[PDB]
C-alpha cells in the first residue's frame, strides 16, 4: 500500500538520473507537469524524480501499485531498476 | 559492477558496435554517439551500462562475451573475461 | 487528436536524432526559434525535437493532424520514421 | 522613442540566438555585466538578449536610438536583422 | 536489420560507390566521405543505412542487390545474398 | 530561405571555399572550419548562412550563383539554380 | 584532518578537469550522485569535482584521510596530482 | 591601457581559434586553467579564447601591455594576427 | 588573400614540397602530411597558409614565387603569377 | 614544461606510437587517436602530456628521449634534445 509505494520511490529516485523525463511520461505524466518539475527543482536530479511519482501517485489514489512502477521502468529499458524495485517488494 | 572496470580496457567505438549489436535501439546509441564523437572517457561505460539495462536477470555476462564476438569484436570480450575471471 | 499527436510525438522523439533541424524547417518552424531550442536544451537531442514538435503544434491549433507530420517526415526522407509514425496511428 | 524601441528589441530577441553576445559587446555592454546575462537567464537565449539591450538602453536614457542599435546590428553582420528592424521602424 | 550485418563484410569504398550511386544525394555521401577518410569501422554501415532511410517499403533487398551490381561492385550483393539467404 | 535547402545538396568543402571566397572575412571561416572538421551535417548551412548576413538587400540570389562559379566550384551553382527555379 | 583534506581538495580541484568522473568512481561515488553533479554545476569543471570530493568526505567522517585520496588519484594514473597531493601534505 | 587591450582581444578572439591552446600556454596559462576553459565554455572557441586572454590580463594587472601579447601571437607563428593586432595599437 | 586562390590551381604534393622546403618546420608539415595523405580539397590552402604566418611583412610575393621555383617545381609559381598579374 | 615546446617540432604519429610505446595504456591513446584522426594542432601534447602525468617524478626526461628511440623513432628525441640543452 503505502510504505511499499515508499521503499519504491527510494530506489528509483536514489537509482535512475539521466533519463528521469522518459520515465515521467511512460507514468503518463503531461509535460505541462514535467516542465515545472524541471523548474521547481533545477538543483537535484534526485528530488525532481521522486516528486514526478509523486504526482503520479495522487493521479490514481487507488490503483497506484508497484506492478505499473516496474512496468513503468521495463518499458523505458530501466530493467536493472524494476529488478531491484521488484526485489525490495518481495523481501517486504 | 563490473560494466565499468571493463569500459575501462575496451574503446568507445568498439564497444560502440557491441552494444548496437545487441539490441540496445539504435536510436538511442545515436544519441550517444553523438553525444560525444571524441569522448572515450566515461562514454564507454555510458554504452556498456545502457545495455546492462537492457538484460540484467540471467546469465548476462554470457550475452556480454557471446555477444562482444559477434558483434565483430573477438577482443574486447578477452580483457573482460580476465576481470570477472579475477 | 490530443493523444494521437502525443503518440506521434512520442515515436518521432525517440527516433529522429540528428536531421531534427531539417524537421523543424519542413514544419515551418522559424530558426528564430530553432535557434533558441538548441539553446534551451543543448543536452538532449530527444528534448529538442519533441519541443520542435510542440511550437508547431500551437502555430495551428486546429490544423495540427498527423497527416502533415508524416508529410513533414517524408519530405525530409524520414520514411521509415513517417511509416511507423502511420502504423502507429492505424493501429490506434 | 520609448514603444519604437520595444518593436526593436521585439524583432531582435526573435532574431538574433546565436552571436547575442558578439551583439552585447557592440552595445559596449560590459562582459562585467555579459557574464551575469548569462547567469540569471540560463534557459532562454531570447530573454538573455532582451536583456542585454535593456541594460543598453539605462547606459544612454536620451541617446537609445533604433539608429545606433541598427548600426550595432550591422557591424556584426546581422544584416538581416538590422533590415527588418529599419522596415519596422519605417513602417511605424 | 541485415543493413548492419551486412556492412560486416562490406568495405568502406565499395558501399561507398554503393549508396552514392542509387539516389542517396551525393551531396549527404561527401559528408560522410570526409566525415572519415579513414574509418571502416561503423562507417559502411552508417552510408548503407542512409540509403534503407532513402527506400524501405517494397522489395528494398533488390534494390540493394541489383542495385550493389550496378554500382560497378557485383561482389558486394554477394556476400549479402548469403546473409538474406542464411 | 533558399540558403537552408540549398547547403542540402551542397558539401561542407565547396561551399567552404564558397563563402571564404566572397568577403566573409577568412578568420570566421577559420572558426567554422574547425569548429567541425568532420561534419557536413548542419555544417553546409551554416557557413552559407553567415555569407547570407554578409550581403541580404538586392540581388543576393545572382552573388551567390555568379559568385558560386567564381569560387571554383561552377557545380553547387547549379543545384541551387533548380531550387530558386523550382 | 580537517584543512588538510581542504588543501588537498585545492589542488585537485584546480588540476584533475577531463577525467573527473573517473575520479568520481574511484572514490566509490555511485553515478545516482555522479549523475546530479553534472547536472547541479554544468558550467564549471572545477566545481563539480570538488563537490566530487565532498560527497566523499561525508561517506566517511572518520576514515576520509589524504591517503586514500592519493591512492583514489593513482588508481587513475592522476600520478603527478597524487604525487603534488602528497608534496603539500608533507609540506604541512 | 584597458580600452586598447579590449580592442586587441577582439581582433584576436575573432581570429586565432585552431591553435588557441598554443597561444594560451604562450601567454603562461597554467593548463589547470586551460583545461577547465575548454571546459566551461565547449561550445563557442571565440570564447575560450577571449576568456584565456582575461587571465592573462588578471596574472599582471600592471604589465598586461599589447607589446607582450604580440609577443606572444608571433612566438606562435601567429603573425597575420600579431601584425593586425599591432596596426590597430598604432591607428588608435 | 591570395593564398586561397592559389591553391586552387596548385596540388598538395607540389605545394607540398614548397612549405617544408621555405623554413615552415618540417614537423608542422608532417602533421598536416599525415591530417590528410588523400585531401587536396583544402589540404591545398591549409599548407600554403601555414608559409603566410611564417612571412607575411614585406615582399612576401617574391618570397612565394622564387621560392616555389627552388622547391623543384618551376611549376606551381607560374599559374599565381597569372592570379597577382590578374 | 618542455612537453609542450616539444610537440611543437613532433608530428601526430610519432608521437603516436611514442606514448603507446611507453605504458601509457594502449586504450587511452585509443581515445585520443580517433579525438582527432586528422589534428596535429594541439593532439601533440596531448599526446606526450598525457604520458607527463604518467612517470614525472624523477630522471624524466631520459624516458622520454631513451623510449622516444625505443619506440621506432629515433628522430623525436633529437629535437627534443636540442630545447632542453637549449
Amino acid at each position: 500500500g503505502e510504505e511499499d509505494l515508499c521503499a519504491a520511490f527510494n530506489v528509483i529516485c536514489d537509482n535512475v538520473g539521466k533519463d528521469w523525463r522518459r520515465l515521467a511520461r511512460q507514468l503518463k505524466v503531461s509535460d505541462t507537469k514535467i516542465d515545472s518539475i524541471e523548474d521547481r527543482y533545477p538543483r537535484n536530479l534526485t528530488e525532481r524524480v521522486r516528486e514526478s511519482l509523486r504526482i503520479w501517485k495522487n493521479t490514481e489514489k487507488e490503483n497506484a501499485t508497484v506492478a505499473h512502477l516496474v512496468g513503468a521502468l521495463r518499458s523505458c529499458q530501466m530493467n536493472l531498476v524494476a529488478d531491484l524495485v521488484q526485489e525490495v517488494q518481495q523481501a517486504r | 559492477k563490473y560494466i565499468p572496470r571493463i569500459a575501462e580496457d575496451m574503446t568507445i567505438q568498439e564497444a560502440k558496435k557491441f552494444a548496437r549489436e545487441n539490441n540496445i535501439k539504435e536510436g538511442k546509441i545515436d544519441e550517444i554517439m553523438h553525444d560525444s564523437i571524441q569522448d572515450t572517457a566515461e562514454q564507454k561505460v555510458q554504452l556498456l551500462l545502457c545495455w546492462y539495462q537492457s538484460h540484467g536477470k540471467s546469465d548476462a555476462y554470457q550475452d556480454l562475451i557471446k555477444g562482444l564476438k559477434k558483434a565483430e569484436c573477438r577482443r574486447t570480450l578477452d580483457k573482460f573475461q580476465d576481470m570477472v575471471q579475477k
